[PDB]
């Protein structure tokens, strides 16, 4: 009994040693307040460049190696210990909205972010 | 998934980072060869090449530099 | 995968004396040894077998596994030797 | 008794070491009293650069290993590499985005408010 | 079989299609010599090529000289 | 006769230049009739061109492979 | 192993582990320069534990020749 | 410095716990089990593992020690008659 | 868990404290601009210290290598 | 700081060594940008435009040849 | 310890009295001689499987001249027995 | 152990700026010595040792 | 000490100044780039300094040889 | 002797290591200075072990 | 030429014995031999002597001179008790 | 002085003057930097000089690889 259950389970256990658990989400989000590419204003005398939303994204998680979590202004830890320098993301904007490949985390914790950041902007009249 | 090394990525690396220059060359090609003698187009294409051809030089040097330092170290293996 | 074959109760309801079990061991590899020499010296006459990297990276396997293979066949039979020397020899 | 405590022990403490614990938060930062970016003015005979906030903090910590502290005018955790921390100006909103730990966030907080105070005008006649 | 086409082999698991990939570009790059698209794609993929050939090759070398060391020892 | 496999890597680029081999020494015999014919030295300069770039891919290719195999083959000790 | 019977790592754990992440992208030269010396220690390894135990047999083998 | 400790007062053996392996010249049941395993297997896993370094490096102890075993015992033996012929000559 | 060869390693992998950042910097940036005389004088610069940072801790492993394995081979 | 080897030392004196060359560059060519026609502004230039040329070069000449000291002491190791 | 030096203030030897017998002064031999044995196989046998030590050159040099020592103390107590014997055996059957 | 410790030396002062020629230049040297020493030390302890074992295996 | 730490210094005292000749004469040519007198001065102390380090290390490298040889046959 | 020659050819060397003249000369000097300490070498081992050999047959 | 000295006369003894003979002819050699041992060990750490050709050309010879010296006086010394035993067991 | 020395000094009296017209030659020219005569005579001079040395060096490289080879086997 001892010797067919310790073999039983290793085999069982390097039989499963391959399956891919891990699956990337995509999420769409429309931007409401904002234009969702880089703006370049060509003054008269000065040329001056806005980076979009997705460059400054990309630009700030670059290589980096753990995890996101609290963003502020047994497989399941497996899963949950996702790198960050996997999330992608594409700006679209024949419909001014943005494309989003990570974990279901990942998307979230964009998605929050991304709601932080797209505030209305104020007019100010000078005279 | 189509496999690619790391001199593959490196060599990746110019191609996005020059987002478009690749079909610009073109058109402002095709544009030139419609009308030769308008100084404008003239001289839209001498920038356009140019920047074509230090990329291109860039470009191969950065991997033939790679590939001689790895080619270094795997001979040590013996 | 091409042409296996195996042999079952080899000795479940019969026994060799072991003066057969010695002789097919001898004839048993005596053979195959002969026939792999055989296929690496034409693996090198072949002109396009020794100018294509992929051939040539299968070809240092195979004098590999055969210079192991003789020299461990080699050291145990001096080894065994010895044993019945050191018991027959007063 | 003894030995399966000592073997189950073992083996459940090495199911854990592929565990990561470590974590990376993201803060906010609007700036009250002054541009983010870098700042250029154009003169009749004269060229001028002012570095911005984040070019400077940037320039400081790069390179950094030792963790930060008491900024002045398990717990391996909390040890993380002060060049780790990462800044990213966002003009959009005249913003900053900062990407590390949260003590790291917190003296980088600390230290943006030590420094983001408003200027006295001077007429000159 | 044996262990040296283990460790051989581990490697070409390893490289999914390159095997096929520079061929394919070769036979692309002699369709047209002279486009410099084709030609910096077939410098990349040589070289990968190249460089995994050599890897490959002194390993299973290395391999080889500690098992006949071992054989020898058992004398 | 036998062909190897550098046989083989090398008449993948004349196969591929199907008739270039021709065309240089064609527009050749055009041109050296009449050498001040500027439709004729157009053609000329692209045809020449052509044609070294090929021999010129040809010959590293084939001696890229040639180190490859060499390297191989001294590991057989 | 998964397996004990009542009654670290090894060099050869991680040699494995090293070669098996380096076939992933054999142009790297961080995992080039990660294996060599994990190649080294483990031919070391290996050379010096059959040596020794080729001298510890070779002393008991003389002593039952000597009261032979 | 980390870690570090030393006995003092006397010499209490540790490299080692001491034990009746001390009072033995071989370790029959570890051979009789080791022979056993390399001895049962007949068509089960598989053949001709010559070639990886771990258990190659696990069969030169077996090799080894099966060796000497019987190279002893041939001496006991002669030992053992040559005793009674003397004293039955004597 | 690691020898000594690790230890020889991690000493140049410790002592030049981050140049291995440094050069996928350097290059992210470059890949931009590739015009750049700037840019391209840093990276010459950069490409460079690399090569040869690489090729000493090479190097420097092979000789302790052939130092051990000549002093095993005595153990006979 | 910065971990900065020898090879970007001796780069650096340059840089250094010309202490505002860089500035003054780009300043003359917005002049030049704003009145092509001015002699005064063009025989401003080209003074600029040629000691920029040549302190580049003269930089990565250098660099080049310590390179090339160092990795032939390094081939001597083994 | 490096920074020490320890002596004894007059070597003075209960030891060297022979008041034992004969046969305890052949069974004190015979175990000093086990355990001496059993723990240098031991040590040396640590300073292989301890990747530090069997990779720097500084140790490897060190673990040379155990192993001879070790050969070389096993050769001669095996020597002198054979020797020993043998005396017992040549006069007995004279 | 004097000449086990300026290797040591040596190799952090290099490992520092691996590019500077003297420093290069110097570690050349104290590693090529070095690589002599622990040579001759091994050779002649072997010496020494296998003619003990040939004196006992003479009488044996 | 040693001998090849002998044989290596006996260039650095036959060269006097050599190895801080050549960064003073750096630190003064970057100083003004484009004065031809400051080059050609350049130029030969940086030559010099070349073959000085390459002369320095194959004379080490031809002596360990030697003495590897002759340590090889001690056994 | 063949010690001292080679000796002094290196001091002059030294002096101005930039002199064709001084170089040529140099590498011939060192070059047979190699070779006569390896044939040297070489001939007291053959030897030694002869004069061993005997004395193993012997025994 | 530095701090160096020669010890002129050697003290003497009368020799009248086989006895005499035989305890001076091994207090002879064993010094010598010690001698020799320590003056090899030198020579292998002073680092101006490990690394100079010349100093290691000399070397050599005295490692040898000593492995013969010493393997003479061994093999003749077995053969003269071999000559004893022989005549004694006859 | 050895076989090389004699192989070397071969070259030194195959060629009679040459060492002595280059450094006279090139003290004329020095003299009178800008006169085609001289510059034309200085040209082939340095030129035959180059070769001499050249073959000169590559030829006893050849010859101590021969006899490195034969010593070697020896033993
Ligand atoms: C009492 C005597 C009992 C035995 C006498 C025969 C002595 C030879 C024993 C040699 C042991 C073989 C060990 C081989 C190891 C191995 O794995 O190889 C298998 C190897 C392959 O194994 P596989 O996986 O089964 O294919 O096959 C062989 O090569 C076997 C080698 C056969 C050579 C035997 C030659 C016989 C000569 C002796 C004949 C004289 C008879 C006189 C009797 C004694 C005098 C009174
Ligand atoms: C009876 C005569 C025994 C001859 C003793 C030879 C002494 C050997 C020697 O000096 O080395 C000592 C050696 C080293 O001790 P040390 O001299 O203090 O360093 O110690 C031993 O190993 C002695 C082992 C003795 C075993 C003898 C077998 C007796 C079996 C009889 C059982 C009867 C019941």
């Amino acid at each position: 009994y001892v010797d067919m259950v310790v073999n039983a389970a290793t085999m069982m256990d390097k039989q499963n040693d391959g399956i891919e658990l891990g699956r990337q989400k995509i999420g769409v989000m429309r931007l409401n307040n904002t234009f969702v590419g880089d703006r370049t204003y060509n003054l008269r005398d000065q040329k001056m460049v806005i980076p979009g939303i997705a460059t400054a994204i990309e630009r700030l998680l670059q290589g980096e190696e753990q995890p996101l979590g609290n963003i502020v202004s047994l497989q399941e830890a497996l899963k949950q210990n996702a790198a960050a320098g996997n999330i992608k993301i594409v700006a679209y904007p024949d419909t001014n909205s943005l494309l989003v490949k990570g974990t279901a985390e990942q998307v979230h914790f964009i998605e929050m972010l991304v709601k932080a950041l797209d505030v209305a902007k104020r007019h100010v009249e000078l005279s | 998934t189509p496999w690619s090394g790391y001199l593959d990525d490196v060599s990746a690396k110019f191609d996005t980072g020059v987002d478009n220059l690749q079909t610009q060359v073109t058109e402002a090609l095709d544009k030139l060869a419609a009308k030769p003698s308008d100084p404008a187009l003239l001289a839209a294409y001498q920038s356009k090449l140019s920047e074509y051809n230090l990329y291109r030089n860039a470009q191969s040097n950065t991997v033939k530099v790679f590939k001689d330092i790895d080619a270094a170290i795997i001979q040590n293996f013996r | 995968v091409i042409g296996q074959a195996v042999n079952i109760r080899s000795m479940e309801t019969d026994i060799v004396s072991l003066d057969d079990r010695l002789l097919q061991a001898f004839s048993g590899s005596a053979i195959a040894t002969a026939v792999d020499k055989q296929t690496i010296t034409n693996r090198i006459e072949d002109p396009n077998l020794v100018t294509d990297p992929k051939e040539l990276a299968i070809s240092q396997e195979m004098i590999s596994d055969y210079n192991l293979y003789v020299s461990m066949v080699s050291t145990l039979t001096r080894k065994g030797v010895g044993a019945v020397e050191t018991l027959l020899r007063s």
